[PDB]
């Protein structure tokens, strides 16, 4: 069924699973034409597919070539994303594959199950959770890679750096969430907060960079507070 | 004109034929039903006065033999059973006129109601979708289950009606994952049409089968099944057109049919609202469109 806070804890268990969010699959620019009507340019997406037990993300680039010539595109990037999650599957060796996928959005729901007939056994699942994956983008070097991409690539990362050689998986992926919270909520002070100090430098590997234990905890304080002050601006509470 | 004799009605019992119904005291004299329609199939079916649940009833069609209702008083119910001796049964079916205690299948000449319901309903296809080989009609009840409802116990009781799933692999050509489910128009042509049902009577008979044992006995799965073969067609772009006007008359009897007040657990609001406003044939059932909006407002 459905994941919410209530079974959070079996994201860490020993059952691989992944999350797939299509947030930024399709995106656009919007801009006005010469006889002043409105048209869309698309520019390159991602499907953000991640194993939030262990940090890898599959990160598979969507070249604006998908596009060219299709109709009803944004019913299409759901479509695509089933499709190149399914391949990710089959790509990958058995005792790899995941029992579960949980599409961050729920109209992926029929899609990715159409897709996945051949894996009954995969179990394709929502959440209540309103997890902030869609600022994947804010990530300077996966907005990188993904703009400078010339043709369809799968690129690999893990999304935890080298953390969990001293957290766990609980506390990565709450680190993670809370970072990409705080560059939803307001981008700018977000990667301030990160890069202020220029003597923190991230490893060439890497894409956080490589603070200290302490040094963390200073950062997560201040993506706190960023996120809070956040919200009484948006409801003047 | 045929006759379906009872040998008596022991218990007080609501007894409809086809779209009629009649009540009926606890030994009341009452000795069957006469002037039924030959041509088609019929169903006589019972709901008794002490349990209004389990309804149920019996499809035949008098071509097939002679058949007459016996109260079984181990068992609690009225049974169909077949008379083999021609001779033996003219006998009881003329003294019991001759007594007039009859009631007539009380069929208005203008009225079509009963073909309308029944068209491509054939009691051979009923006895494969029933499986009860020895008798020449077929038990139905409120609570038999289907045999996909089975998939997701007692398969001689079950409703084997043609499985119909979206999300299954014989639905999706690899492939075409997007374009198939979007338009079923594969599914419903060379799947069903061409390879299951071999021809277009065959399925409406199947769905008009579905409706009628929805109605009279609210079989739950038998609902189920009549909106998945609506949604098939509804949901595929290219669909035969004399299958389209067949289906808008189809779909208009059964609308004109139903009881006023079971539109709520008979009529599913997702599958309608999709069919008459949402699919490909949104514009393809003026009549059944019209009666739904004029009738059943609400559920739209």
């Amino acid at each position: 069924g459905a994941m919410n806070s209530s079974n959070y804890a079996e994201l860490f268990n020993n059952d691989i699973k992944l999350f797939v969010d299509d947030t930024n699959v399709y995106r656009v620019t919007v801009h006005k034409t010469f006889e002043g009507n409105v048209a869309t340019k698309a520019i390159n997406g991602c499907i953000f597919t991640l194993n939030p037990k262990t940090g890898h993300l599959f990160l598979k680039i969507i070249h604006t070539s998908v596009w060219a010539g299709q109709k009803r595109l944004s019913q299409l990037a759901k479509w695509k994303t089933a499709e190149e999650v399914s391949a990710l599957v089959r790509s990958l060796p058995k005792e790899e594959q995941p029992k579960q996928i949980i599409v961050t959005r729920k109209a992926m729901l029929d899609p990715l199950e159409v897709h996945m007939l051949d894996f009954p056994n995969i179990a394709i699942r929502p959440t209540e959770l309103r997890l902030p994956f869609s600022a994947a983008m804010s990530i300077d070097k996966l907005s990188d890679v993904v703009m400078k991409a010339t043709e369809p690539q799968m690129v690999l990362f893990n999304i935890y750096d080298d953390w969990l050689d001293r957290i766990s998986s609980y506390t990565a992926f709450s680190r993670l969430t809370l970072l990409l919270r705080a560059l939803k909520t307001n981008e700018e002070s977000a990667k301030m907060i990160l890069l202020s100090d220029p003597t923190i430098t991230i490893k060439s590997y890497h894409l956080w960079p490589s603070f200290t234990d302490e040094q963390w905890i200073t950062i997560e304080s201040q993506m706190r507070d960023l996120i809070l002050t956040e919200y009484g601006r948006k409801y003047n509470v | 004109m045929n006759t379906v004799p009872f040998t008596s009605a022991p218990i007080e019992v609501t007894i409809g034929i086809d779209q009629y119904s009649f009540n009926v005291k606890e030994n009341q004299p009452f000795h069957g039903i006469k002037d039924i329609p030959i041509g088609h199939v019929h169903v006589i079916h019972f709901q008794h006065a002490d349990n209004s649940s389990m309804r149920y009833g019996y499809w035949f069609d008098c071509r097939m033999g002679n058949f007459y209702i016996q109260y079984d008083p181990k068992d609690g119910l009225y049974k169909m059973m077949e008379e083999r001796d021609g001779a033996k049964f003219e006998n009881i079916v003329h003294n019991f006129k001759e007594r007039q205690m009859m009631v007539s299948y009380p069929k208005i000449d203008e009225d079509d109601t009963w073909y309308n319901l029944t068209e491509f309903v054939q009691m051979d296809k009923i006895r494969k979708i029933v499986r009860k080989d020895e008798n020449q009609f077929s038990y139905v009840d409120s609570s038999m289950t289907t045999v996909q409802e089975n998939e997701l116990s007692d398969p001689a009781h079950s409703l084997n009606y043609t499985v119909i799933n979206f999300k299954s692999r014989e639905a999706i050509r690899p492939g075409h994952e997007m374009e198939d489910f979007l338009d079923k128009s594969y599914y419903l042509n060379t799947v069903m049409l061409q390879g299951i049902f071999k021809n277009s009577s065959n399925y409406f008979g199947e769905l008009q089968f579905a409706f009628l044992n929805a109605m009279f006995f609210g079989n739950y799965g038998s609902s189920l099944q009549w909106h998945a073969m609506i949604e098939l067609i509804c949901s595929s772009a290219t669909v035969p057109k004399h299958m389209l006007d067949k289906l808008d008359e189809i779909l208009y009897y059964q609308i004109k049919t139903l009881p006023e007040q079971y539109s709520d657990i008979l009529l599913n609001e997702r599958v309608w609202n999709i069919c008459l406003y949402s699919s490909f044939q949104k514009n393809s059932l003026h009549n059944t469109e019209k009666i739904m909006e004029n009738k059943y407002p609400e559920l739209l």
